[PDB]
């Protein structure tokens, strides 16, 4: 017992020293301070954060929102903020989200910045217009066979400053929900009875946000209108769960409560004074109206414009008497639709296949100089993928093409 | 002085008489849409217009105004397109006698005119794409300027015409070009020369500068790299004698001079010599009767850097100044690999061609050997006179690494930089592509 | 004056940690693309080496070694607790330092820090010197040259791994298998020092 | 209550892992001790001629028959102390009981020689069979360390074993090959002058010659290494004096 | 008529085909006898005459006056080594005995003292012309087996490889080590990387090491450099480490070793390392032409010239190899073979010219190191090549480091 | 469940591709006893190191768990040397210094970090065994391959009669030394990689 006291006691005080070493040296050799945040120019009013966090993190603690998606970690990548004097790096996701686009006066993904030292950034202002809102649920019902309409209105009169192919972010809560509380009418009950839809059922324990894009143009007031298409497991795997957000929209009804992000912004059209081409299918109807809507009725503008709604019967399209409302007295605008296999009680006079094939056909085969032209287009990925290729083989230019994916 | 001595010139029968002769009159002359390195045309005409010299053809989209005018006048005819709807010709058949008149001066006005006042005659007539941006040999932008620009009043290409032969019957329209581009920069001007006395400007900024030795030397490259080392934050632009005795006489008459005088040379041409022609010409009726009986290729250009030109693209380019005839090498030999050859060329001492000095080839478009990996012997330090590391550099371009390549020096360089590197290769790379791969993805990236 | 250079050479070339004692391998294989990655991470090395393995020395023949503190106790058990406090203390406080005092250095080679603050090269550096029974500036020596060594290795396989650009290799050895047959053949080079009795 | 719970936590896994490691350590030693010694004690079996097979029969053979001794190299006679645990090894380091050998007495470069060694006599009965003698050189690649058994008249060999060494496994590692290591068994040392006569020949040595032993096959420079240890262990500066000594008698 | 024939065929080898299994092997036979009749694709209308084919033969007939003179000499050792052990009926027995000696007796030989230069070339053709079609074959087929499976086609240099690492190997060799020694060479060292012009080693180096090290005892000695049954001697290398200048003695013979006998070739060892006259005839031409490299056999003269006469200053009295110059380092063991043919390997070498005698000094110096101080091993050419193949890329950075800072200077 | 415990072997390898635990793997698979004798220390050690660490994941202070950490697994690993040394003197004189060396092995640090410091105890017992099990595969694999090629017998048991002791099979040397871990390890790599496309790396 000679030795063993002796083991106890050196050991016992040798990690002693080492640990009050440890702790002298970083009590004198870490700063910890006052650390600021100056954003947009200088108006000395700025973000005052201890030198320990994350960037993003301290500007959404003040009141300022930047565009996330999955709560943070790299996997959209549209936190672009502008860094005039702070962290001079490039991180794994920079490499991945804002690739090579080379950044000389310093945009750097604010996920992966250090508040440790001072920052000065630069942030425009349409950062600083968004809002929160609780809005309530006006209708929710059946466009199509997977498609719903949601609309909700902003409370207080005010409403929302937006551009046409904006998107907010919608936010759920911890919830449960089941498919039989669905309002589906009776002219589109046949698919659910026929896979068995009826059977699924979800449940999510944290908070979510996915992104929707508003499908009225701005000069409607007190609307939010979206069209929704509900995700349920593909047909190969019908184990794995439903989607959460897409089943819990579903589940709203007349008289519910829904809460909303400011507006967001990408896919905007342009001025250039060509023609304009639009190319839509699946939920993708909703940046299709705001487009065409903004164009004939605020903008007033006489380029020539269409519109291509790829479709898979006539039961599956909707909005068809608000186009027509608007191509009759508006001459420079066109628009045809064109369905895959329309069942026997459709009895369809139009165009038949997939839409790449009839707007090659019809329109672009014959036509003059098709890379003069803008495409936009939202649809579904075997859509979208199909589409840009053919358009590629007529020689136009990817500036020309402007695309929505649903990212997904 | 500057004395090349890493070089090779390529010694080929049927070099010309530098002796100026006319030339058949053309028909039908074309604008080349693949020339113009990263242009989308808008195109403003169609088939069946009537046009005038000096009137808008299409435009460039990536470019913002600069507009590509008609050599000639006459109707259009025909508008030859690719794979992917890829813009290859637009072919007019030369009739009427329009044009498109713009403003005169004198020749002591030159000097003092106004560089905006340059760059819209320029711009208008046409005369904008006879320019080149070191780097990625671009059309020059409409507001950018450059601090040097290189005159080529020399060619050491095979086969090419000496410019001074040339040069001494539009002496004063050559002066007048310098004097113009003299106001036209924020720099100097430089005149790469040999040692031949040309047409001189009295200019402060105007400077003539010589250089001796084999052909890598006739290049604007070396130019370059030797007197303005080129950068991202530098850039040099390029021109050549005969656009400058263009510019002149366009400020010195106030219409568009569109004629050439281009070198109808080769192994297989009966008479070579020095032909009158007009811009973007038809090669296909300028070899008509000038040629031996049997299968050639037709090239604008040299044969070390060209347009094989059959098709729609038989058309003089726009930055060429000489069409070369040669057979094609479809021939099968036993064990040709292994045999001792005195007639073969090579940079190398492994046949025994080297040991017959003065000797003349009759060359051929074959490919000695078959495509393989790249074993560096060491012929490309034998022809690159520049101060780079040539193999790390080109295995840079063969692996695609764009980074490791611009820092190694790809952005001084052209296709016409490599056309010897691809000359001597045993493996038959063929770097021109790999360098324009890696500038597209530089330009783009940035 | 020759029993320290005999030393030196010896540590560098005869005994190289990581080619002929497979010392550190995980990062001498990961960290191996650029050449500059490698000469930070080298000089880093030998920084942590150079300090690390004298102190250790001092601790041990002062307190750990047998009698050494009172007659009749051996208290050579605590060797690896000890050894590993050290190590890991002092790469703490040199990153912290550097952090604070030169951000330059601290931008140049205190990134190379969190990887080596627990590593089997400076872990086997001390346990050699223990079984070896060096003196002070034997122990300052051996550390240099061993730090010096590994760095060389290093720096050389991101040499050939540059190299190996213009490479095609088969896609199941794309990565890991090339590069363990690359430090195969690079050890079938270093065994040129064998019979050196240095 | 952040910086006293830090310094409690670290005190308690502290003494903890402590309290483990130490009772751990302190507790196995004297196994650890005999586990060391039993090698030794099993080759030294081994070269003697006794067979014995496990922890029993090899502590009571060794402790029955094996009698270690405490051997002055200078005088060539025994000196007393404790010999089972004598180090040898690390006598040889400390230059308190250690010699430094001049470049011509240095014929195995070993470059070191404590000033007693230890040998074990093997007793049958009362009477001593044969003496043990512990003997190394430096090979091409390693210091290889060997058992020798001298019978009592000085001069005749019993057997050899070479229990440690680091020569390449098929070339010069053959010194361990048992055809090998049966070659010595009857070779005489010294000659009648009472010189050292041991010889390694190169090339196959003739059969019925009492000091010649085959070399190597393709290793020369092992095979030297065997020589020269020899031919510095049996010299003066080695076990030659008792060697002659016990030649006379007094064993 | 052969030219028709391959070309009826072409069509079952090409893709769609019933054999277009089999088209790596078709395209690498048909264009050896004849070229491809192709023309060129873009904008470098003309092409030069040199192809990989041509170096690769040009190295390959570089190096056989060397195998021809390996082939007397293993032939004339072997004969005297015999002559000198047996006579009469118990050598007899002995050529009854080995299939080299009967064979080579009966077609037309002999084994007596009195043997002309034909007899000692056929033995030693018995000797090499085994081992060669082994570690072809051998090495062909795993060659063929990767371009075969990886879809290419059969690129040059194993002609090359082959002859080399049939030629640095010794007389007595057994045949499944040659095969395996090339199977190591070509498939770990070579084809594991992409093939020719995509390693970073060499191939016949990188497979002698492997013999060297897994099998050592058929690769050293003094058994295994005169194919005489029973007989033992050492080389030159290892005599002058045991006693000097003064020790080289051919004991089959009775002869002193002069410094012609070493510069002719008349000493034993690696079967073609021998003749450095006939080494340096083939260098000379493969070095006219352009395809080795003066810059890295200057570097390697350099290195051995410096450091050996720094080791003949210094001196020392316990190692006899201090007292060995510059002249006598040239004509002993392969540092000729190794300089001239496999250190000019232009894959495993520099790319740089400022490179390229930094390369060679390390190989030189290297190379007189392990000869020296290294008590192992008699030589250290094979292993001062393996080593400085690893800082060859080395070399290059910092030369292209340097001309990196020149161009932002803006001078260069 | 039984997934946490057998993917580590081919779905997720710590040598194969978390690169962790290389210089073990390169210096004892000369013999297969060695190289049985480190797997079972290995996994000893990192699943009571997980084991402990998980349960005191709470209390740890940020600043020095390093500290703590190295703590735990130098007692752990001196424990092992202790009894090693009582009970298996033989191979513990041929492990020279990596039985030490277990305290800087790299799966024992990540698996204590990454995986114990989030998880319940008993969990990340699981996954100690797990990884060790893992680990010991390529150990032992390499270990046959090396043993029965270099010296003609497995586990000290002759399968393959050596010449010198009046034979036919001539043993090989490299197996013995220092590269041929490296070519053994890249190969077994090719192999799991071929059989298993899902882990083979991009493009470039
Ligand atoms: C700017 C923008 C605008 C958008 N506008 C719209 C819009 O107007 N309408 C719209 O509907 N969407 C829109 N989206 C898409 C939106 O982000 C969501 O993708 C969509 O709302 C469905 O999300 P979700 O919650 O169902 O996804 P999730 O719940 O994450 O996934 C749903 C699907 O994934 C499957 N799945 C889940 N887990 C797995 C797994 N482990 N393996 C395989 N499959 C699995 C489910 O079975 C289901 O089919 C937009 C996106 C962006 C960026
Ligand atoms: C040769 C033949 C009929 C078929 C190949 C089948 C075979 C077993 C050969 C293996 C050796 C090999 C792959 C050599 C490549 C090579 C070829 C084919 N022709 C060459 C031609 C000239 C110079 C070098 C090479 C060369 O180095
Ligand atoms: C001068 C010259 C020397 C060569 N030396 C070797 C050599 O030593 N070993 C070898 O395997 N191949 C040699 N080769 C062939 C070729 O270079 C070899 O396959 C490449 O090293 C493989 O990429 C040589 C080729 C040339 C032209
Ligand atoms: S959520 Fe992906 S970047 Fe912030
Ligand atoms: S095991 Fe390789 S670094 Fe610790
Ligand atoms: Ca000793």
């Amino acid at each position: 017992m000679s030795t063993i006291i002796f083991g106890v006691v050196m050991f016992t005080l040798i990690i002693l020293a080492l640990v009050l070493v440890i702790l002298f040296a970083k009590s004198k050799l870490v700063p910890t301070g006052d650390i600021t945040i100056s954003i947009n120019g200088d108006p000395e009013k700025a973000i005052v954060t201890q030198p320990g966090g994350k960037l993003l993190t301290a500007l959404a603690g003040a009141g300022v929102f930047v565009s996330s998606a999955c709560g943070g970690g790299g996997s959209c990548g549209q936190c672009r903020v502008k860094i005039k004097s702070g962290g001079g790096d490039i991180l794994p996701t920079e490499l991945d989200h804002i690739s090579k686009g080379e950044a000389r006066e310093g945009e750097r993904l604010a996920c992966q910045v250090a508040v440790k030292a001072d920052m000065d950034l630069e942030l425009p202002e349409e950062i600083f217009g968004v809002k929160k809102w609780e809005c309530t649920v006006i209708s929710n019902d059946n466009k199509a066979t997977f498609i719903k309409e949601l609309k909700l209105a902003i409370p207080d009169g005010e409403s929302v400053p937006f551009r046409a192919g904006g998107y907010i972010q919608i936010e759920a809560p911890a919830h449960h929900v089941k498919y039989a509380d669905f309002d589906v009418p009776e002219k589109y009950r046949g698919d659910w009875d026929k896979f068995n839809l009826f059977r699924y059922e979800s449940k999510v324990d944290e908070p979510i946000i996915r992104a929707y894009s508003m499908a009225n143009y701005p000069e409607e007031f007190g609307i939010i209108m979206l069209n929704v298409r509900i995700a349920t497991p593909p047909p190969n795997n019908p184990n794995v769960p439903p989607g959460q957000m897409s089943s819990y929209i579903w589940s709203l009804k007349a008289g519910d409560k829904c809460t909303i992000s400011g507006p967001f912004g990408e896919f905007f059209a342009k001025d250039t004074d060509a023609e304009m081409v639009f190319i839509g299918g699946g939920a993708g109807m909703a940046p299709m109206r705001s487009h065409i809507f903004d164009q004939l009725k605020r903008l007033k503008s006489k380029r020539k414009m269409s519109y291509w709604y790829g479709a898979r019967s006539k039961r599956e399209m909707f909005y068809v008497e608000d186009f027509d409302g608007l191509a009759a007295e508006n001459d420079n605008f066109v628009w045809h639709c064109a369905l895959s296999d329309p069942q026997p009680e459709d009895n369809w006079t139009g165009y038949t296949g997939f839409i790449h094939n009839v707007l090659y056909e019809n329109y672009l085969k014959d036509h003059e100089a098709p890379e003069d032209c803008e495409y936009y287009m939202c649809g579904p990925p075997m859509m979208n993928a199909a589409v840009i290729n053919m358009l590629k083989n007529l020689g136009v230019e990817e500036e020309n093409i402007l695309l929505d994916d649903f990212g997904g | 002085m500057i004395t090349i001595k890493k070089g090779l010139d390529l010694p080929i029968a049927g070099t010309p008489s530098q002796v100026i002769s006319d030339g058949k009159a053309i028909k039908k002359v074309a604008l080349l849409g693949e020339e113009y390195v990263g242009m989308r045309p808008t195109m403003h005409v169609r088939v069946g217009d009537e046009v005038k010299k000096a009137q808008i053809l299409f435009e460039d989209k990536k470019n913002p105004g600069v507009k590509f005018t008609s050599p000639v006048s006459g109707k259009v005819v025909e508008i030859n397109r690719g794979a992917k709807r890829v813009l290859q010709s637009v072919v007019i058949e030369v009739a009427g006698d329009d044009q498109v008149t713009f403003d005169k001066f004198e020749a002591n006005q030159l000097a003092s005119l106004n560089r905006d006042a340059i760059k819209t005659q320029l711009v208008e007539s046409g005369l904008w794409t006879a320019f080149r941006t070191r780097p990625f040999s671009k059309v020059p932008a409409i507001d950018s300027t450059s601090e040097a620009i290189f005159v080529t009043a020399m060619d050491t290409n095979p086969l090419a015409a000496e410019p001074t032969v040339v040069i001494n019957e539009q002496s004063e329209a050559f002066v007048a070009g310098l004097d113009v581009l003299s106001a036209l920069t924020t720099g100097k001007v430089y005149v790469c020369k040999k040692g031949t006395s040309l047409p001189r400007s009295q200019q402060p900024n105007v400077e003539e500068h010589v250089f001796d030795g084999p052909h890598p030397a006739g290049l604007a490259g070396t130019h370059m790299h030797f007197l303005y080392p080129v950068s991202a934050d530098h850039v040099a632009w390029s021109i050549n004698y005969q656009d400058v005795i263009a510019v002149g006489q366009l400020f010195l008459t106030g219409e568009l001079y569109t004629q050439r005088v281009v070198s109808l040379a080769g192994p297989v041409v009966n008479k070579p010599r020095l032909v009158r022609t007009v811009m973007g010409a038809s090669l296909e009726q300028l070899v008509d009767s000038e040629i031996m009986p049997g299968e050639v290729r037709i090239i604008s250009g040299s044969v070390l850097s060209g347009t094989k030109a059959t098709g729609p693209h038989a058309y003089l380019g726009r930055y060429h100044l000489q069409v070369s005839v040669l057979r094609e090498g479809r021939d099968k030999e036993l064990f040709g690999w292994a045999m001792p050859g005195k007639n073969k060329f090579s940079v190398t001492r492994s046949f025994l061609g080297h040991l017959f000095k003065g000797q003349v080839y009759n060359m051929t478009t074959t490919t000695n050997g078959s495509d393989r990996s790249m074993v560096p012997i060491g012929n490309y330090e034998k022809v690159m006179p520049l101060d780079m590391e040539p193999t790390l550099l080109l295995r840079d371009l063969c692996a695609g690494d764009s980074d490791s390549a611009v820092r190694l020096g790809a952005l001084e360089l052209d296709e016409e930089d490599l056309a010897l590197c691809t000359f001597v290769c045993p493996g038959k790379y063929e770097y021109g592509q790999l360098l324009r791969e890696c500038l597209d993805k530089i330009e783009k990236e940035g | 004056m020759e029993h320290y250079i005999s030393l030196l050479v010896k540590s560098i070339f005869i005994e190289n940690m990581a080619l002929s004692f497979f010392l550190g391998m995980c990062t001498f294989l990961a960290v191996s693309k650029k050449v500059k990655t490698s000469f930070g991470l080298g000089i880093a090395v030998i920084v942590v080496l150079t300090i690390s393995v004298p102190v250790n020395n001092l601790v041990y023949n002062l307190v750990l070694k047998p009698d050494a503190l009172v007659e009749g106790v051996d208290l050579s058990f605590l060797n690896f607790i000890t050894f590993i406090g050290v190590i890991a203390a002092l790469v703490q406080i040199l990153e912290m330092i550097l952090d604070r005092f030169f951000p330059p250095l601290y931008n140049a080679l205190g990134i190379f820090l969190p990887l080596i603050t627990v590593n089997c090269a400076i872990f086997g550096g001390v346990s050699f010197m223990v079984q070896r029974d060096y003196s002070f500036a034997e122990s300052v020596v051996y550390g240099f040259g061993s730090g010096v060594g590994w760095m060389l290795a290093i720096v050389a396989l991101a040499g050939i791994r540059e190299k190996m650009k213009y490479s095609d290799v088969p896609p199941g050895l794309r990565g890991l298998g090339i590069t363990f047959i690359t430090a195969g053949l690079m050890a079938l080079g270093f065994m040129s020092f064998s019979g050196v009795q240095l | 209550d952040s910086i006293k719970k830090t310094l409690f936590v670290v005190i308690a896994l502290s003494l903890v892992c402590s309290i483990i490691v130490s009772a751990a350590a302190v507790g196995l030693r004297d196994k650890q001790k005999e586990n060391a010694a039993l090698d030794k004690q099993s080759k030294i079996l081994q070269v003697a001629g006794i067979e014995a097979k496990g922890s029993k029969q090899i502590v009571e053979l060794f402790n029955k028959s094996i009698e270690p001794r405490l051997v002055d190299f200078n005088t060539g006679d025994f000196v007393e102390g404790d010999a089972a645990n004598y180090d040898q090894r690390k006598a040889a380091k400390e230059a308190s009981e250690s010699i430094k050998l001049t470049a011509e007495q240095d014929k195995a470069k070993i470059q070191r020689r404590a000033n007693v060694g230890v040998v074990y006599l093997v007793k049958d009965g009362d009477k001593t069979s044969k003496v043990i003698l512990p003997v190394h050189g430096n090979g091409l690649w390693s210091m290889m360390y060997a058992f020798v058994a001298v019978e009592t008249d000085g001069n005749t060999v019993s057997g050899l074993t070479y229990y440690e060494q680091g020569e390449t496994p098929g070339l010069g590692g053959e010194v361990e090959n048992p055809a090998w290591r049966a070659q010595w068994v009857g070779k005489k040392l010294f000659d009648e002058n009472h010189k050292p006569a041991i010889k390694i020949v190169k090339g196959g040595a003739p059969q019925g010659s009492e000091h010649g032993v085959d070399g190597l096959s393709g290793a020369t420079l092992t095979s030297n290494g065997v020589q020269n240890t020899f031919d510095f262990w049996l010299g003066d500066m080695g076990f030659g004096p008792f060697l002659t000594k016990v030649r006379d008698g007094g064993l | 008529g052969l030219k028709k024939f391959l070309e009826d065929i072409e069509h079952h080898f090409e893709p769609g085909g019933k054999h277009e299994k089999w088209f790596a092997l078709y395209e690498a036979a048909a264009t050896l006898f004849y070229t491809p009749g192709l023309v060129t694709k873009r904008s470098s209308h003309v092409r030069d005459s040199v192809d990989l084919k041509r170096i690769m033969i040009m190295v390959w007939l570089a190096v056989f006056p060397a195998m021809f003179w390996g082939m007397y000499n293993a032939g004339g050792q072997a004969i005297a080594a015999l002559n000198h052990l047996y006579s009469g009926d118990q050598l007899a027995a002995i050529v009854a005995g080995n299939w080299h000696y009967w064979l080579t007796e009966m077609l037309g030989g002999t084994m007596s003292s009195d043997a002309g230069w034909g007899s000692k070339m056929l033995l030693g053709a018995t000797y090499f012309l085994p081992i060669y079609a082994t570690v072809f074959i051998v090495g062909g087929f795993w060659e063929v087996l990767f371009c075969m499976v990886r879809k290419h086609e059969v690129n040059e240099g194993f002609f090359v490889t082959s002859i080399l690492f049939a030629l640095i190997v010794p007389p007595t060799l057994p045949l499944w080590q040659a095969a395996l020694g090339i199977t190591f060479g070509v498939v770990v060292a070579k084809e594991v990387f992409g093939g020719t012009g995509r390693n970073f080693l060499n191939p016949a180096l990188a497979g002698r090491a492997f013999l060297f090290f897994a099998y050592p005892a058929q690769i050293s000695g003094d058994l295994v450099w005169t194919a005489a049954d029973g007989y033992s001697g050492a080389t030159a290398l290892s005599q002058w480490a045991q006693g000097g200048a003064g020790a080289l003695i051919n004991n089959a013979t009775g002869q002193t070793i002069t410094w012609m006998d070493a510069f002719i070739g008349n000493i034993p060892g690696s079967i073609g390392e021998v003749s450095t006259l006939a080494l340096m005839i083939g260098a000379a031409f493969i070095v006219y032409m352009g395809i080795a490299s003066w810059r890295i056999i200057g570097g390697v003269m350099i290195g051995m010239i410096l450091l050996s006469t720094l080791f003949n200053v210094i001196g020392s009295d316990t190692n006899a190899m201090f007292n060995m110059p510059w002249h006598w380092h040239l004509v002993l063991g392969g540092f000729a073979f190794g300089m001239f043919f496999m250190a000019t390997d232009p894959v495993s070498a520099s790319f740089t010219n400022s490179g390229k005698w930094a390369y060679g000094i390390l190989i030189g110096v290297m190379c007189v190191l392990i000869r020296v101080v290294n008590p192992a091993y008699p030589e250290g050419m094979m292993l001062a090549i393996l080593f400085a193949n690893l800082f060859a890329p080395l070399f290059d950075h910092v030369v292209v480091e340097r001309n990196i800072k020149r161009r932002l200077a803006r001078y260069g | 469940l039984k997934k946490s415990v057998l993917a580590p072997v081919l779905d997720n390898n710590p040598i194969a591709l978390q690169v962790l635990g290389v210089c073990s793997a390169l210096a004892v698979t000369t013999k297969l006893e060695t190289a049985f004798v480190m797997t079972l220390a290995v996994m000893f050690v990192t699943a009571l190191s997980n084991f402990f660490v998980s349960l005191i994941r709470n209390h740890i202070p940020n600043s020095v768990r390093i500290i703590v950490q190295m703590a735990i697994i130098a007692s752990l690993v001196i424990v092992v040397d202790q009894i090693l040394k009582a009970y298996l003197y033989d191979i513990s004189k041929q492990l020279s210094v990596f039985v030490g060396l277990i305290i800087t092995n790299c799966i024992v640090m990540g698996r204590a970090e990454a995986f114990a410091m989030k998880s319940e105890p008993i969990p990340s017992f699981i996954d100690g065994i797990g990884n060790g099990l893992g680990y010991g595969f390529v150990l032992m694999t390499v270990g046959f391959f090396r043993e029965l090629l270099g010296s003609g017998k497995l586990f000290g048991l002759e399968v393959l009669p050596l010449i010198s002791n009046g034979g036919w099979y001539q043993p090989n040397g490299l197996m013995l030394l220092a590269p041929s871990a490296f070519f053994l390890i890249g190969f077994m790599i090719w192999a799991i990689r071929t059989f298993k496309p899902e882990q083979v790396e991009a493009k470039e």
